[PDB]
């Protein structure tokens, strides 16, 4: 779908890093599947790894997160979170959104 | 200094997306790797109706350098125009489109294709990029606009 | 509208800008429209130091034909000054400031700014355009230079 394709694009381009960015998996079926690692702590380290069924942004895209400086109790409450205005930005590309939501962020404020 | 920049040019494309004016154009080039050249852009500007840059469609390329958005835009018109304030390279003359004038960083893409389409039948007398526009329009302008209405005839589809 | 001399002035515009000698003072006068007019200008010219012209700031007119640079421009002092070659208008009479003669398309506001006040303490014995001054300039000198002094303070800005 157009829009994805695009997003996916662009996401392809705002990282220039050498790790940066992947796609783990293409399909028909099933969809894209594609990893992160964006950097953000200054004070009291992210891999994410987004799903993109064929239904996004339509619907919810499947998301996990590793960042071993931080502990892993939080993952499950990042990702049952980050899911939150991932429901917000629905209908339409939040992965950038998403991405560039958390350096701001840890669960801060 | 180019993380700033590629995540603004990013923030400018969603909202043009969503929302943009009529008949304009604003796309980023794609690379043949398969990634977004978010630094340049494809756009297209459509003449004011009431005017003799009507039914006209004028195609313009965009280049962003590293430290954007603090600097400004290059606006090139790919062809080049027949206009006062157009380079024989197709760049165009415009004040908020220089760093040391009134250029901000908070200015949109939006705001600087709106302002040269307001430049496409307003001229700057103070601004002279082309010398055969700029004088044949303060020469004879009912030429000029014979001539404008002709290039415009040229690029509409 | 002339399109060459517009374009023409709006280039010395913003050369002056970019680069012009100290003191110095060349800005387009403004239209009951509230635009800018570049066939006229308002400028000033200080006087060199060394001489007794000094201290003093001297507001001069610059006007320009609809056939510049073809032409050159009108340079007129506002009021008009004590000077041999200073008309009664307060135009001034220099050569380069006459087309017949050693007017150049090329010379620039610049230029001439920096002409008229070499002028300014260099009269020329052969280009009378005030009688009384000219006069005084060739018969007694002391007179003259008072009065030029006397002129200048006059003329020291705030």
């Amino acid at each position: 779908a157009e829009p994805v394709q695009e997003e996916l694009s662009v996401l392809a381009a705002i990282f220039c890093r050498p790790h940066e960015w992947e796609v783990l998996s293409r399909s028909e079926t099933d969809g894209t599947v594609f990893r992160i690692h964006t950097k953000a702590e200054g004070f009291m380290p992210l891999e994410l790894v987004f799903h993109l069924p064929v239904n996004y942004p339509s619907c919810l895209p499947g998301i996990s997160i590793n960042s071993e400086q931080l502990t892993r109790a939080q993952c499950v409450t990042v990702k049952e979170k980050l899911l939150e205005q991932a429901e917000s930005l629905l209908s339409e590309p939040m992965v950038h959104e998403l991405v560039l939501w958390i350096q701001e962020n840890l669960r801060h404020a | 200094m180019s993380g700033i920049a590629l995540s603004r040019l990013a923030q400018e494309r969603k909202a043009w997306r969503k929302d943009h004016p009529f008949g304009f154009v604003a796309v980023p080039t794609k690379n043949p790797d398969g990634t977004m050249n978010l630094m340049n852009w494809e756009c297209a500007i459509p003449g004011k109706k009431g005017t003799p840059w009507e039914g006209g469609l004028f195609k313009l390329r965009m280049l962003f350098k590293d430290d954007y958005p603090s600097s400004p835009p290059k606006c090139k018109f790919e062809p080049p125009l027949f206009h006062p304030n157009v380079y024989p390279s197709g760049t165009v003359c415009l004040s908020i489109l220089e760093e040391d004038k009134d250029w901000r960083p908070a200015i949109t893409i939006k705001q600087i294709l709106l302002g040269i389409q307001e430049l496409l039948n307003e001229p700057n007398i103070q601004d002279p990029a082309q010398a055969e526009a700029y004088t044949i329009y303060c020469q004879n302008r009912v030429e000029y606009e014979k001539r404008v209405r002709a290039q415009a005839k040229k690029f509409a589809p």
